[PDB]
């Protein structure tokens, strides 16, 4: 369209713009604002300023710049240029820098300097290919917009639910009353959530300190207003920190169910995240559906053909047999490394001289590597070194060859980087690993974007929270973009969502504390890894791709009773008698009383299943049982029963829940699952063996960089941990008139890399994406031997972390994709009447005018729902009570007005109308309840009150359906879940004596005691998220002192009463890690397998429109001819459509 | 350098010698060749198969107009023919240039085209020595278990 328009100098200067070199000017001094505003957050703190001062004009520069070339817009196209899109932003920044130092030229604030962050973004703009790939990514949100909203449904749902009993709670979050020692009761009137703290007491004072506060102290989770629950309820989504939120309200009344709440929460944010990927590798498989070098090898190897005394070694550059058995023998060598690597690292602190000798080994293979890439030069002179692996060897056995020179000790270092040339080994899997690397030209890109989105939101966070930073009082403040490199890790710390929750509440802290501006900067972490996790969501579809396309390149007596069926019969009643006893035993004091007779029957069971091994070893068994499955699990089930109780330990009678197991056995669901899981181990195993390397890798490195660090004292003011000795004052807050004595220092650090062994441990720490910032920060702490200190101390060290974290990033996420590429396969194996007044009454109501009466109606009572502020004092309460006396007079009326049709199936016929008849029954009957009130159950009645919200999901056309999707593949992948509960089931049970007995306290063991199995339940369900288990394992190495009331031991207590037992957890985690793998197939196959097809067709086609026009088909009868023209008027107008 | 392998391992075995004589060309006017490789030589020639083959040692021909397998389907001496494959045209092609090379692409695609299951035993498409020479050499191995049994000796 353009606009004004004019020829003259006009068309000259358009012309010259037509022509090539701006462009890259004007990249160049885009690149000049990343930078210079890259340091311009460095620093800032308000006032004072430094180099950046002069910096303040060249912002004005470059704003004229891009200002000329706005004139340059001016001979663009106008409206018609307006419809790029890149050039939209460009135009739109372009306003914001006008209006930016437009208003600063008047100020001769803040928020014009966070207007300035806008910039980088046109980095992007001048960028071909990132336009494809934004454009790829927006194409990515729609098929997923139906569950966003359903996440929101929760959010909101269990938000208006939080606004119920936990704002009934929230009657109790916002107040206390305590006294004395911190030991006033939980739960039981009169009781408060506590603060979390090594201590927790709450000086306020009232009386001897208070005892109770969380809506600032703990920060912003009270569920008072509305937006503070839906608040709450983002973190607790966020499956970080949100178990905290239930020692909370726990702690003050009570432990009924609030876990009902939780666990329904986690567990179905769980299941719908599970479905965020599962819409992703749908996405995948929509573009993958009908998605489905030999020549210049054939060059170089027959140039090598035609290429085939000194003439002794050139008969040696073949020559001969034993250069094969020398490779046997080569497998010693870097044996002798394998142990050096470590030999040369162990100990730590100086102990143990291991490398006694080992140095001149070491000569040795290197003169060993030196004489392979001598004769190989021998071999073939010039030609030997036109292969870059070759002379990369050789240049790595010189580099051994070379000294002890020089002061850089990473150079000895870089012989545990001499130990990779031993993963030159592994036939074949090299290429496979050659496969993976090639996805990664694939997907950097994307990555390089992703880098960006880390760039912009560091910087601009830099200018925002760092933009005031400042907190007085009382470390350890952590990471709190102080400096651009600061920003960076903390950026990419609540990137992973590690503990980004402290950040967040340093966050609103930072600005005052909860108000009405400042608690809106909580935005941006919404904002943030909400997208930015979506976009590491993306990255995943990225890897989907490419490694699909990987993919798409008289005893006969006896033998009549055992193999009876009224003996399996009488199994199957001692089935259910023998599970009633272990479920008898499934507490924990069952044993006390008379546990024997189920004993006898868990040896019937043994006995027949035992019998029946017997059964099968007689019949072509044995060999045959050694290759089968299920004879050598009957035959392991007659031996393993068999260990002693004496030496080595066993309990027998943990067994007793086994023997039915093998029911499970006769479900074939369950076979199909597990026939991909074996198939799956086999099928990715070297990636496993890959990242166990890695393990061993950045092991030797931090070990040989770490093995003298983290000796930590107390505080940093003690350096030498030697020099540590006696107390060490506490000052409590921050004022120097409370102090208090501390028998301070040393300190282990928890995680040594004095040992390769504790380098597997801590590294599987990190592996967790749990707990390692800390380990961070003191890593960064380092220095030299017995130090730590300070503040910021060699930050260089930082890099290494985050690296190892990003390999992380691929693999595991490589990992994950793995099983679903076979389920892909395996899902194609898969493939393999009215009257009277009641009519007019009928007619007016089928009309559904009143739908949309009816609907407002709800979202009304939505808003009222809304209203539900608790502070103070009352007036609003009574008109709450007018509404809720009010819609529901409305809603029972509307039933009664349903009531009046069909009656006999009005009042079923469409099942969702009872429900609502349920609604109308807990609401009157609530109702009465208040009129009585003139009560706690009552609460649990408003439940349904609040349950009306779900009638707005039955008007949501479209979108329930996939719920019902859901519903459909509900049903089958339940098997495993029994399986789910049985891996608990078990452990719990076996931990619930062994860990047992720890002592309550205050450490990671309180209200998250070990005692009663269902805590254990609890503290094991924990692990499954990932919560903070590491501090309870670091617990349970040693612990307390018995329950401190039980029979303890002795005179002996001293915390001697727990011991080392890291395999439980350690072996847990992995457990629950594969079992939830399989959750992941399970619900892909039963849902996905077919929901994900369900996808592609009601984007495409019409099976599920075609239902409906079966509800224009209710609209008739059946037949004949006349029916066909009555019909054929809606058959005219639905072909159509 | 195959016949060097050939000859190296199979030491104190292997027999192979060079024949002049067109083999090919073995099979009232008496029939004669117009080419200077007699017919009678041929016959000569094909003597001394039969009894250089009566030794029960391995042979290996180094015939010199052998292109290709067919010429020798008439012959009586039913030859064991290699297939030293290389399927790319221009990878020969830079071969070639890298030191007649057009008959010469005629020639290896006339031999590209040939049914590998009947007219050809082994085919040698590797392009390292040593992996072809393993299989080449546990073919001839295979061969000799098969031309001597134990009950024999
Ligand atoms: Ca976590």
């Amino acid at each position: 369209f353009c606009l004004t328009l004019q020829n003259p100098l006009r068309k000259a200067c358009i012309s010259i713009v037509e022509w090539k070199p701006f462009e890259t000017i004007i990249l160049l001094t885009i690149f000049a604002n990343c930078v210079a505003l890259a340091v311009y957050l460095p620093m800032p703190e308000d006032d004072n300023n430094s180099l950046n001062l002069g910096l303040e004009k060249l912002e004005y520069f470059f704003l004229t710049v891009f200002s000329i070339e706005a004139a340059m817009k001016i001979i663009a196209y106008g409206f018609l240029f307006h419809q790029d899109a890149y050039l939209r932003s460009g135009w739109n920044v372009l306003d914001f820098i006008i209006v930016f130092l437009g208003v600063f030229t008047a100020i001769l604030v803040k928020a014009l300097r966070a207007f300035r962050v806008l910039r980088p973004l046109r980095l992007v703009s001048g960028v071909p290919s990132l336009q494809v790939v934004l454009n790829s990514i927006f194409k990515a949100m729609l098929p997923l917009f139906h569950i966003a909203l359903l996440v929101l449904f929760m959010v909101i749902i269990y938000a208006i639910i939080g606004l119920e009993l936990f704002k009934g709670k929230m009657h109790k979050t916002c107040y206390y009353i305590g006294t004395d020692i911190v030991a006033t009761v939980e739960n039981e009137k009169p009781s408060p959530c506590a603060r979390t703290g090594s201590g927790r007491p709450c000086t306020i004072n009232g009386s001897e300190c208070r005892g109770g506060w969380p809506g600032p102290n703990h920060g912003i989770t009270h569920f008072d207003n509305f937006g503070f629950s839906m608040l709450t309820v983002y973190q607790c989504i966020t499956m970080e920190g949100w178990t905290d939120v239930l020692y909370w309200v726990n702690d003050a009344i009570g432990n009924e169910w609030p876990w009902i709440y939780f666990v329904t929460l986690i567990l179905l944010g769980s299941f719908f995240i599970l479905n965020l990927v599962l819409g992703v590798l749908s996405g995948e498989f929509t573009k993958e559906r009908e998605k489905a070098q030999q020549l210049e090898e054939d060059l170089r190897g027959y140039m090598s053909w035609i290429t085939q005394c000194h003439d002794l070694v050139k008969s040696r550059v073949f020559y001969w047999l034993v250069i094969l058995i020398v490779a046997l023998n080569t497998l010693s060598i870097a044996s002798e490394h394998h142990n050096q690597p470590l030999w040369l690292t162990h100990l730590q602190d100086i102990a143990n001289r291991v490398l006694l000798s080992l140095f001149t080994i070491e000569m040795l293979l290197k003169m060993y590597g030196l004489g392979l890439r001598q004769y190989f030069m021998s071999i073939f002179n010039r030609f030997d070194c036109f292969v870059v692996c070759s002379g990369i060897l050789e240049l790595l056995l010189v580099e051994s060859g070379a000294m002890t020179p020089l002061g850089i000790s990473v150079l000895r270092c870089i012989r545990l980087l001499r130990l990779f040339k031993i993963t030159k080994y592994w036939t074949s899997l090299s290429n496979l690993v050659a496969s993976l690397l090639n996805s990664i030209r694939s997907i950097a890109s994307l990555l390089l974007l992703l880098f960006l989105f880390i760039i912009i939101f560091a910087l601009l966070g830099m200018q925002l929270f760092g933009g005031r930073y400042d907190f007085e009082d009382t470390e350890v403040r952590r990471s709190n973009f102080d400096n651009f490199p600061q920003a960076l890790i903390s950026v990419f710390q609540v990137l992973t969502g590690e503990d980004w929750n402290s950040v967040m509440y340093n966050g609103i802290m930072a600005y005052g504390g909860p108000s009405y501006p400042g608690v809106l900067v909580c935005i941006y972490f919404i904002i943030l890894f909400v997208c930015g996790n979506y976009i590491l969501l993306n990255v995943f579809l990225a890897i989907a791709v490419d490694n699909l396309a990987e993919a798409e390149s008289a005893t006969w007596f006896t033998n009549f009773i055992l193999l009876f069926i009224l003996l399996s019969s009488a199994a199957l009643a001692a089935e259910d008698p023998i599970r009633a006893e272990s479920v008898r035993n499934q507490i924990l004091g069952y044993f006390d009383i008379a546990f024997t007779s189920v004993f006898t029957v868990e040896i019937v069971l043994k006995m027949t299943t035992y019998g029946a091994f017997l059964h099968k070893g007689s019949f072509c068994r044995n060999y045959f049982n050694i290759l089968d499955l299920l004879v050598v699990a009957v035959s392991l089930i007659s031996m393993g029963l068999e260990s002693s109780t004496i030496s080595v330990v066993k309990i027998l009678r943990v067994l007793r829940v086994l023997r039915p197991l093998r029911a499970i056995n006769r479900a074939k669901g369950l076979k199909h699952v597990v026939q991909c899981v074996f198939v799956a181990i086999r099928t990715i195993g070297n990636i496993v063996l890959v990242t166990t390397l890695l393990q061993f890798m950045f092991a030797c490195i931090g070990v040989q960089l770490f093995k003298g660090k983290f000796f930590s004292c107390n505080d940093l003011s003690k350096m030498t941990e030697e020099e540590c000795r006696g107390y060490y004052y506490v000052y409590k807050d921050g004022d120097p008139t409370q102090m208090e004595l501390r028998p301070r220092q040393w300190i282990h650090n928890d995680f040594h890399f004095d040992n390769v062994l504790s380098a597997m441990m801590s590294l599987f720490t990190v592996s967790t994406f749990e707990g390692w910032p800390q380990l961070l920060y003191r890593a960064i702490d380092s220095n030299e031997e017995d130090m730590g200190p300070v503040y910021n101390n060699r930050v260089e060290m930082a890099i290494f972390f985050i690296i190892y974290i990003i390999l992380i990033a691929f693999f595991m996420m490589n990992i994950f994709v793995g099983f679903v590429i076979v389920t892909f396969q395996e899902q194609g194996e898969t493939e393999y009447p009215k009257n009277p007044y009641q009519y007019q009454v009928w007619y007016v109501v089928t009309s559904s005018y009143f739908e949309y009466l009816m609907f407002a109606l709800i979202m009304l009572n939505t808003i009222c729902l809304g209203m539900q502020h608790y502070h103070q004092s009352e007036e609003m309460n009574h008109i709450s009570d007018i509404l809720n006396v009010a819609f529901t007079i409305i809603f029972t009326l509307e039933m009664i007005l349903k009531l009046l049709a069909f009656k006999a199936r009005g009042y079923f016929g469409d099942p969702w109308n009872v429900f609502d008849f349920l609604i109308v029954i807990g609401s009157i009957i609530d109702v009465i309840l208040s009129e009585i009130d003139t009560r706690i159950s009552s609460a649990f009645f408003r439940l349904f009150r609040v349950m009306r919200l779900i009638k707005l999901l039955s008007r949501a056309e479209g979108v329930r359906t996939l719920l019902w999707t859901f519903i459909k593949s509900f049903q089958a992948l339940p098997y495993v879940a029994l399986l789910i509960v049985m891996l608990f089931f078990i452990y719990a049970v076996i931990g619930m004596q062994m860990f047992g007995k720890i002592a309550l306290v205050d450490g990671t063991n309180r209200n998250n005691n070990f005692q009663t199995f269902p805590q254990a339940v609890l503290l094991l369900f924990r692990c499954a998220t990932g919560e903070a288990w590491q501090e309870i394992l670091l617990a349970c190495s040693y612990g307390k002192l018995c329950d401190p009331e039980s029979d303890y031991a002795p005179g002996e207590e001293y915390t001697c009463g727990t011991n080392f037992a890291y395999y439980y957890f350690i072996s847990f985690y992995m457990l629950c890690a594969f079992l939830i793998i399989n959750l992941f197939v399970a619900v892909i196959m039963d849902n996905f397998d077919y929901l994900t097809r369900d996808w592609s067709i009601l984007g495409x086609x019409x099976x599920x429109x075609x239902x409906x026009x079966x509800x224009x088909x209710x609209x008739x009868x059946x037949x004949x001819x006349x029916x066909x023209x009555x019909x054929x008027x809606x058959x005219x107008x639905x072909x159509x459509x | 350098a195959l016949f060097d392998f050939l000859k190296h391992r199979f030491e104190g075995r292997i027999s192979i010698t060079r024949v002049t004589a067109d083999i090919s060309l073995a099979k009232a006017i008496i029939e004669r060749s117009n080419t200077r490789s007699s017919l009678a030589e041929v016959q000569s020639e094909i003597e001394r198969i039969f009894e250089l083959a009566r030794t029960l040692q391995l042979v290996v021909l180094d015939a010199d107009t052998i292109n290709h397998p067919a010429q020798l389907s008439k012959t009586s001496l039913a030859p064991i023919i290699v297939y030293v494959k290389i399927s790319s045209p221009k990878v020969l092609q830079r071969l070639i240039k890298s030191r007649h090379l057009n008959v010469q692409m005629v020639a290896a695609d006339k031999l590209a085209q040939c049914p590998p299951q009947e007219s050809f035993d082994v085919i040698l498409d590797e392009n390292q020595l040593e992996d072809a020479c393993e299989h080449l050499a546990d073919y001839l191995e295979a061969y000799w278990k098969a031309t001597h049994p134990p009950s024999s000796n």
